[PDB]
Order: structure tokens, then C-alpha cells, then sequence
């Protein structure tokens, strides 16, 4: 194969160790967009820095069934509300690798000829590893999507874990649920996510927001505590100057480390948390959050492109 | 016990290092020479050591 | 206040750099190619 | 609705947000309405804070929109010695209250951007 | 046991000493930590009365620290400016 300074493996499906010189790696599937782990420098004593995403263990065959950055992309059927339709199940190309030093890789990722023209590029930066897409598409009629990144990071305690910095999001307390958002999960990241234990925010459609709940946000009261937190459906976002939402970062009270969540190009953003339904998915705690653009339908056009980019910066050495 | 509060009150929102902590000793001298206007200065030099 | 001084200047992410106004670290890092 | 638009703590394309502002108050408060930062890395209790007086810690820099501002006072005058011609106060400056149909694009806190770089 | 007396003193001393760090944990310390709940502090922006009195205070407070305790100002504006015109004045 091709390789400079890592090695395209094959353990079940194949991967690759995107590697630094500086001790952070990520473990990325060939198979698919799925990356597995995510191990950058945290502390300084100790060797190195371990706070990876949340990966469940192998399942039936090559198991594949846990989630942590997997790309759900989808196609808004102009039929009915049906926004999952595929990924569209087909091939996946990989090109034109660089790493202009060594510290830093970038994998890309290409799938055609069922959909348009997708393009997939994973980097990986001394600190921040990043997830872009681009959706080149023509032919008969302008085309549709959803593209979302959900990236279940994982937390400490569940008693300790929650995120700073929104403070003034619209919040759209409305979850199209069942995969956060965007269904056809990166085979799987959470399923039928619901609430029945006492009161729960949100008459299911408000924009109820305006947030102005502080600093904090506290996310215990969980398994459907998920919901997009960009600008609300056209009722503002339809004028000029519509208030662009925020940009994200999180917390964890029990451990002390930071990550923050850029988005580019997307629209919104899927804090959501188990808690409850929990004590099946592992021990300690855990959550999917990532941006996307699926509040409102994607239509793209007859020759144009589309672009999103989530970057998981941590600036916590 | 003048110049002990008013040294305390002028180290807030001085965002020089060396120089709150001049501050801080001049309200803490305020301490010995107050102890020293009572008679129980057996205590004021064990407070300066 | 002598603890104020101490929590300012002992704990934190050394604002110098921590990527919300200073950015100093790592940005010519080439994002999505061609 | 002193349109405003603000181009915020350099990162890498921009950074831009946007907010809808009834013009009439002052820079600070307006900020504060629509949550973006202006203090850099100052935090709440007492660093530079508490609005109109002196330390001068909120740099804003003005990009377009500059023609519709209060004046410069003499304290801005005094506290920016460093400043190019263009950035202001803040702290001490107010919008028109008749102005309700301007627009007013404004980079935040300058010394920790790197810009001009663009257009 | 300890004087009982020189005990509760020496306990409302430490007391107020505890209550001094933990404002000052409160404003200045990190989230990050097990010490800042943050659950009050969640609490005490959303339902903050006094915000429009409360900075005013601090537009005081500030104002005074930074103008250095503003007997430094009277020295100055007093002394070394009286001496000055004195020196004029025994000179004409
Ligand atoms: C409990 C109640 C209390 C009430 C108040 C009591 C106050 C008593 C003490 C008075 C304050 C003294 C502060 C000294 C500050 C200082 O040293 O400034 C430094 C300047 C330096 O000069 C200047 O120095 C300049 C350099 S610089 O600016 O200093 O860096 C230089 O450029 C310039 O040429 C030069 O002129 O010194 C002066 O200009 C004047 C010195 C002070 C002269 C005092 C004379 C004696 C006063 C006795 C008062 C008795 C009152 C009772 C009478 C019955
Ligand atoms: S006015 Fe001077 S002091 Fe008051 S806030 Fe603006 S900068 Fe800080």
C-alpha cells in the first residue's frame, strides 16, 4: 500500500493509525467514516494524554456497533418526511494521503457513482483531529441531505459532566429522534431516544430557548436530553441578520480536561446524553454531540457543493 | 487600625504581582501596630516572625 | 484576596494561548485538500 | 436596528456572529445583550471591569459602520497612544438612538488576532 | 480541653477566613475542579436581582484601586505642587 508515516492495518475491516510526533493517534476505519479512538497528549506526567471517545466493545462479526465520530450523512427524500433514506451502502476510496511533517495526517475518503460525489477528509493536527465533508453533486434535479457528525465523547462520572459556553442558543427544544438526529447511525450510536422519568423541558416542538440558564448546564437528565441548539426554523431564520448561534466546549467536574467543539459550515448542534438507558452502554458516562444542517432541508443544486467541518480541539496540555 | 483596612482594601483588582503583595504586608503591619497600642506586644513580635 | 492572587495566577490554562483569543499554537495545518 | 455583525477573536476564515441591535445604548451593554465576549480572558468579580472608567480593556476594533458612532472622547484619546486610528473604547461611546437603519460590521478585542491578512 | 472562649473565637476567626476563600473560589477559581458545584452558580446568573446595582458598586470599587487610594493623587496635587509655586515665589 501507500504509507509515510503510518500503516494502513486491517484488524476485522481495515484501519490506519494516523500518528504524530507527538504521541496523540487516532485509530481510523477504512470501512467506513468510523473513526474508533482518539489519543492526544492531555497531562505532561505520565508518558502521554488518554481520554478517547466512547467505543464499545466488538459485537456480531467484525462487530462495528459503537459509534464516536461515524458521518451520517442521508438524503431528504423529496417523497415524504423520510430523511433516511441510505448512506448510500456502496464503496469507499481512499486518496492523495499528505502529511507535510510528522505531525500531521490527513485521510480522504471518496464515494460516488449511487449518490453524487462524496468526499470525506479526517486530519489530524498536533492537538485537534477534524471531520470534513463535501457533496459535490449535478444531474437530473438539485439533490438532498443532512450531514451530521455526532462524536460520542466520553465523560467521567455522569454526576460531574456537563458544558459551558452556550448560554444564549434559541435551543429548539425540539429531538427528531431516534439517532440524536439523522438516522442511519454509524451502525449503531443510540436508538428510540425517549424520556419517562418526571418532567422533561420542551412540548417536543418549542424553540422554548432562549436560554440564558448560565454558565453551566448540568446534562443528568438524560436519554432524551438532546436537542439542536442553532437558530430556530425559519421563524428567525428567515430574514437578514438571524443571530448565528455559538461555538461549543465542554466540561467534566471529576477529571479536569476540556474540548472543545468547532464547528464550520454546519448548523446546529446535538448535545445529547444517556443516563438513564446507561448501565448497558459501559460504566462511567458518556454523550453525542456534533454539529450538522438538518433543521431545515438541504437542497444543494444542479452543479454546486456543500461543505461541514467539526474540529475536536482540546488546548489542554 | 486604619492603615490595616486601608491597605486591605487597595489590594483588590491590583493585577500586579509585586505589587499587591506590597499591599498585602503594608495591611498586615497594620495588624502589629495595632497590637502594639494594646500592651500585648508578646504577641505583635511572634505575628512579625 | 491573598487567595485570589494565588487562584489567578497558579490555576487556569495560561490565557496567553488558550485558543479563544490567542491563536499562536497550530493553524497552517492545511484542513480539507483539493 | 443598528445591524451589527461582529468579526470575532480571530480564527481562521472568520469568525463572524451576528445580532440585531436597537440602536441608543452603549457598545458594552450592547455586546453584553447578545453574549459575545469583549473582556478577552477577564473574568467577573474585579480585573478590568465594571464599565465606563479606566482601566481599558475592551480595545473594540470598528471595520464598517465607523460613520455612525459617538465622537472620541479625550479619554480615548489618552488611553490608546498604541491605537492605529481606527479602533475605540467602547466603554465610552454610544450609537444613535435614531439610527435604528444602520449597519455596523466591528472585530472584537484586537492584540490577539492576526488579520488584515484578509480583504 | 482548649479554653472554650479562645476556641469559639479562634473558630469565628477561621470562619470568616473559609468564608474569604470560598468567595474567592467562587469568582476566581476554576469549573474544572470538584469545588466550584456550580449548580448555585448555574443558579445565581439566571435569577440575579441586583445586577443592575450590584456593577455599579463595582464601577466604584475598581475605580478606587486603580486611582491608587486617592491620598497618593492628594500629595501630588497638593505637595509637590505647592513647593513648586513656592520656589517661584521666593525666586520673584
Ligand atoms: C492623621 C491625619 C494625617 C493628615 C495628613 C498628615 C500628612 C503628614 C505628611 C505629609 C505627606 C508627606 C508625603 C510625602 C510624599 C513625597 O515624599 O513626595 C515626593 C516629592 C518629590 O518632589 C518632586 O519629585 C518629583 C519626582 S516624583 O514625581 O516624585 O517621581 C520631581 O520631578 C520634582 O522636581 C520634585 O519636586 O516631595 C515633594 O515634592 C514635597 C515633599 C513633602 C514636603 C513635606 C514637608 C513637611 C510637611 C510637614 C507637615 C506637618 C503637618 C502638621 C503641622 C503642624
Ligand atoms: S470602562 Fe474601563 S474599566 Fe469600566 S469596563 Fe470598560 S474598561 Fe474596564
Amino acid at each position: 500500500r501507500k504509507g509515510l508515516r503510518f500503516g494502513t492495518d486491517a484488524t476485522g475491516a481495515p484501519t490506519a493509525e494516523l500518528s504524530v510526533r507527538n504521541g496523540s493517534s487516532l485509530q481510523l476505519r477504512l470501512n467506513d467514516g468510523l473513526v474508533t479512538s482518539y489519543r492526544p497528549k492531555v497531562s505532561w506526567e505520565g508518558g502521554d494524554g488518554c481520554r478517547e471517545l466512547l467505543h464499545t466493545v466488538v459485537g456480531a462479526g467484525a462487530g462495528a456497533v459503537r459509534g464516536g465520530v461515524g458521518l451520517v450523512l442521508n438524503e431528504a427524500a423529496s417523497s415524504s418526511s423520510s430523511s433516511s433514506p441510505l448512506l448510500g451502502a456502496s464503496e469507499w476510496s481512499v486518496a492523495d494521503v499528505d502529511s507535510d511533517s510528522y505531525d500531521a495526517v490527513q485521510v480522504e475518503l471518496g464515494c460516488v457513482a449511487s449518490k453524487l460525489e462524496v468526499s470525506y477528509v479526517v486530519t489530524l493536527y498536533p492537538l485537534s483531529m477534524a471531520t470534513a465533508v463535501i457533496v459535490k453533486n449535478n444531474g437530473a434535479r438539485p439533490v438532498e441531505l443532512t450531514a451530521a457528525v455526532l462524536s460520542h465523547i466520553k465523560f467521567d462520572k455522569r454526576r460531574g459532566t456537563a458544558v459551558e459556553g452556550l448560554r444564549g442558543c434559541p435551543y429548539c427544544s425540539h429531538p427528531p429522534p431516534a439517532s440524536g438526529f439523522a438516522l442511519l447511525t454509524p451502525a449503531e450510536a443510540m436508538k428510540r431516544e425517549e424520556s419517562g422519568w418526571f418532567g422533561g423541558g420542551g412540548g417536543e416542538e418549542p424553540r422554548q430557548g432562549a436560554w440564558t440558564v448560565e454558565e453551566n448546564l448540568y446534562t443528568i437528565l438524560k436519554k432524551k436530553v438532546s436537542r439542536v441548539y442553532a437558530a430556530p426554523p425559519e421563524e428567525r431564520k428567515k430574514r437578514i441578520y438571524n443571530t448565528a448561534p455559538s461555538k461549543f466546549t465542554t466540561i467534566d467536574q471529576s477529571s479536569g480536561l476540556g474540548f472543545r467543539l468547532v464547528r464550520m459550515g454546519f448548523e446546529d448542534m446535538y448535545l445529547g446524553s444517556p443516563g438513564g438507558m446507561y448501565d448497558k452502554f459501559g460504566n462511567d458516562y458518556f454523550l453525542c454531540t456534533g454539529p450538522a444542517s438538518i433543521l431545515v432541508p438541504v437542497v444543494v443544486g444542479p452543479g454546486e457543493e456543500w461543505r461541514g467541518a467539526q474540529v475536536i480541539e482540546h488546548d489542554n496540555l | 487600625t486604619i492603615t490595616l483596612f486601608l491597605g486591605a482594601t487597595l489590594a483588590l483588582a491590583q493585577r500586579d504581582i509585586k505589587r499587591s503583595l506590597a499591599y498585602s504586608t503594608m495591611s498586615q503591619l497594620g495588624y502589629m501596630m495595632l497590637a502594639l497600642g494594646i500592651g500585648s506586644y508578646q504577641a505583635a513580635l511572634f505575628h512579625l516572625i | 484576596y491573598m487567595f485570589r492572587i494565588y487562584l489567578l495566577t497558579f490555576g487556569g490554562y495560561l490565557r496567553v494561548h488558550f485558543q479563544n483569543y490567542s491563536s499562536t499554537k497550530e493553524s497552517s495545518l492545511y484542513s480539507i485538500s483539493l | 436596528f443598528a445591524f451589527v455583525s461582529p468579526r470575532l477573536l480571530p480564527d481562521g476564515t472568520p469568525d463572524v456572529h451576528y445580532r440585531t441591535a436597537c440602536g441608543g445604548q452603549k457598545l458594552r451593554d450592547i455586546m453584553l445583550d447578545a453574549y459575545i465576549d469583549l473582556y478577552g480572558p477577564y473574568d467577573k468579580l474585579l480585573l478590568n471591569c465594571s464599565g465606563g472608567g479606566e482601566c481599558g480593556t475592551c480595545i473594540v476594533e470598528v471595520v464598517e459602520g465607523g460613520e455612525m458612532l459617538s465622537p472620541k472622547n479625550e479619554v480615548e484619546k489618552e488611553k490608546l497612544k498604541r491605537k492605529p486610528k481606527s479602533w475605540r473604547l467602547a466603554c465610552q461611546a454610544t450609537v444613535g438612538n435614531p439610527d435604528s437603519t444602520g449597519q455596523m460590521v466591528i472585530q472584537q478585542l484586537p492584540e490577539w488576532k492576526v488579520h488584515k491578512w484578509d480583504k | 480541653v482548649n479554653s472554650y472562649e479562645f476556641i469559639t473565637n479562634a473558630i469565628s476567626s477561621v470562619t470568616l477566613a473559609i468564608f474569604g476563600l470560598f468567595i474567592a473560589y467562587i469568582f476566581y477559581g476554576s469549573a474544572y475542579s470538584f469545588f466550584q458545584n456550580l449548580d448555585l452558580i448555574n443558579s445565581f446568573v439566571k435569577r440575579n436581582p441586583k445586577k443592575e446595582f450590584l456593577d455599579q458598586v463595582k464601577k466604584n470599587i475598581y475605580s478606587w484601586s486603580y486611582n491608587r487610594g486617592y491620598i497618593d493623587i492628594f500629595y501630588t496635587r497638593v505637595f509637590t505642587l505647592g513647593i513648586r509655586g513656592l520656589t517661584e515665589l521666593t525666586e520673584f
